[PDB]
């Protein structure tokens, strides 16, 4: 699961490689 | 007299046309992200 | 040194003799236990016995068998009914014992020969059936 | 050269020490190493200075030893002991093998010749009172408790005697070689101790099975 | 009574191998679902248990 | 839910003060156990220990007699009923 928050939701979409600045 | 009270393929089915999670994160997703 | 060195139960079980599963030497009885006045009411015995229709053993070739084999002393029992739990080990070891009975069949008609031998299915045949009377013949 | 006899059991030395003077004994979690004063039967051993190295490594350690060990050169005859792991490995590529069949050696026996005869020599015998084990698995080298069953005592006619060798490598007996056990009486008298103990076990949850006999 | 009868039921069942294991492993029924032929242990059940 | 059946024929031996009094689902006395508690054993041979996991009903008492393949423990909608 991504977090709720959406911070750890960025974080986590950047350790999973879905999205990166 | 007296009264006591004591405590698949159709779930497949409804996935497929559209968890308790994952309406509630989109519900939470897209207040915040916007 | 010190590394080359120079130099009934308990012998039915090994040999897998005809013997009980535990030895009668060895064995204690379970003492006392409850006396239904210091017991539940669920684990009380009913005061009359209860009809079942699982009162009686239920009837098989097993039984059968070796209630034959103790009569022929090939197997020797605990009881004179055989109980489940030897039942089970027949089943288990079934073949050997007839094996065994056909090689004394075999025995049996190598030593006695086919007259003496095949005359139990021939009782008009009244003659003597010996291999000095086949001679003599 | 060097005397590991007394030393420590599972240190590390500080020096790579030369293989063409040792016998490199390989087995499944360790090469084994016995200084080997030349000889052209390569059969004699020099237990004086030992090393012991995980496979194929020249990180040498001095060996763990249980036992008194020789002083003097012996000749011994080497043989292993293990298993086969024979495995069906994964097909990934074309032609993969179906099987694959290795040697996993635990034990190695090393056996003194009588009076450090030759393998050439008419009177070469066996002598199984002298039997060292190299264990894999605790990196150590020990001395074998044999036993003696044949008549004769310390001297006797020595090409008579059988070994026997069971329970991983750790009974060791000696026999006449008259009374030798045929291969499948073994193998029946190993299953049929399994087979009755296993018998017993499922018998035993019956409720009259304490008075049943067996047959 | 549900549950008495369900226990004693599914005991029945868990035994039925190691029964034909250990004393008939050559059984028609056994060698009929144990090799994987036609059958499961469940259909062998109501034949058995 | 799990059953612990008695494996062997003798005397239940433990001690009950380390067990809690209950009542099952199905109306009968029993013991319920938070602990790791030990159950004797005494059959025909020798004796024999039981092992009862924390959280189960402990249906039997001590001194009891038991048999094999006995239940002895217990591990673990809106219906209307008419009388």
């Amino acid at each position: 699961w991504f977090p709720e928050e959406p911070f750890e939701a960025f974080k986590e979409m950047r350790e999973r490689k879905v999205f990166d600045v | 007299l007296v009264t006591f009270i004591y405590e698949g393929l159709p779930k497949v089915e409804q996935v497929l046309e559209v968890s308790l999670n994952l309406e509630k994160r989109i519900k939470g997703w897209n207040r915040c992200i916007t | 040194n010190g590394f080359v060195v120079y130099n009934g139960f308990e012998l039915d079980k090994k040999l897998g003799r005809p013997h009980p599963f535990i030895d009668p030497t060895k064995k204690k009885q379970i003492e006392t236990t409850l006396t239904s006045d210091e017991s539940w009411w669920n684990w009380r015995k009913p005061e009359k016995e209860q009809w079942s229709r699982w009162q009686r053993r239920r009837p098989d070739v097993e039984t059968v068998f070796l209630k034959a084999m103790a009569e022929t002393g090939q197997v020797k029992l605990y009881g004179k009914e055989p109980t489940l739990t030897e039942t089970s080990l027949y089943r288990a070891r079934r073949h050997l014992f007839k094996e065994e009975r056909l090689q004394a069949e075999r025995e049996r008609l190598a030593k006695e020969g086919p007259m003496a031998f095949y005359s139990e299915w021939v009782k008009a045949w009244k003659r003597d059936t010996s291999r000095e009377a086949v001679q003599k013949h | 050269f060097i005397s590991t006899q007394g030393w420590d059991s599972e240190m590390v030395v500080d020096y790579r020490i030369n293989e063409d003077e040792f016998h490199k004994i390989s087995l499944l979690d360790c090469d084994f190493f016995i200084r080997k004063p030349p000889d052209p039967d390569n059969d004699v051993y020099d237990f004086r200075e030992m090393y012991v190295t995980p496979p194929d490594t020249d990180i040498y350690s001095v060996p763990r030893v249980l036992a008194p060990m020789p002083q003097k050169y012996i000749r011994c005859a080497m043989s292993d002991y293990g298993c086969y792991d024979v495995t069906e490995p994964p097909i990934d590529a074309p032609r993969d093998p179906l099987y694959k069949s290795e040697r996993e050696i635990s034990k190695v026996f090393l056996t003194k010749h009588y009076r450090n005869r030759r393998l050439n020599d008419p009177e070469f015998v066996l002598d199984f009172e002298e039997i060292y084990v190299i264990d894999s698995k605790t990196k150590s080298i020990t001395r074998a408790r044999v036993l003696v069953t044949v008549p004769g005592g310390r001297k006797r006619d020595r090409k008579d005697d059988l070994l026997v060798i069971r329970d991983n490598g750790n009974s060791f007996k000696i026999i006449h070689v008259g009374e030798r056990d045929d291969p499948t009486t073994v193998i029946e008298r190993e299953e049929w101790t399994k087979t009755r103990e296993d018998m017993e076990k499922h018998l035993r949850k019956l409720r009259d099975f304490s008075v049943s006999n067996w047959f | 009574s549900i549950e008495i009868w369900y226990a004693t039921s599914e005991y029945l069942r868990q035994e039925m191998n190691p029964n034909f294991r250990m004393t008939d492993p050559f059984n028609p029924v056994h060698m009929m679902s144990f090799s994987g032929a036609r059958g499961n242990a469940s259909q062998v059940h109501q034949l058995v248990g | 839910a799990e059953h612990v059946r008695a494996p062997y024929n003798g005397k239940i031996k433990f001690n009950e003060d380390l067990v809690h009094p209950t009542r099952t689902r199905h109306g009968h006395p029993a013991f319920l156990c938070y602990i790791d508690l030990s159950v004797i054993i005494e059959s025909e041979d020798i004796i024999h220990s039981v092992t009862i996991p924390p959280k189960s009903f402990l249906l039997v008492q001590n001194d009891q007699y038991v048999e094999s393949e006995q239940v002895i423990a217990e591990i673990r909608e809106r219906v209307r009923k008419y009388i």
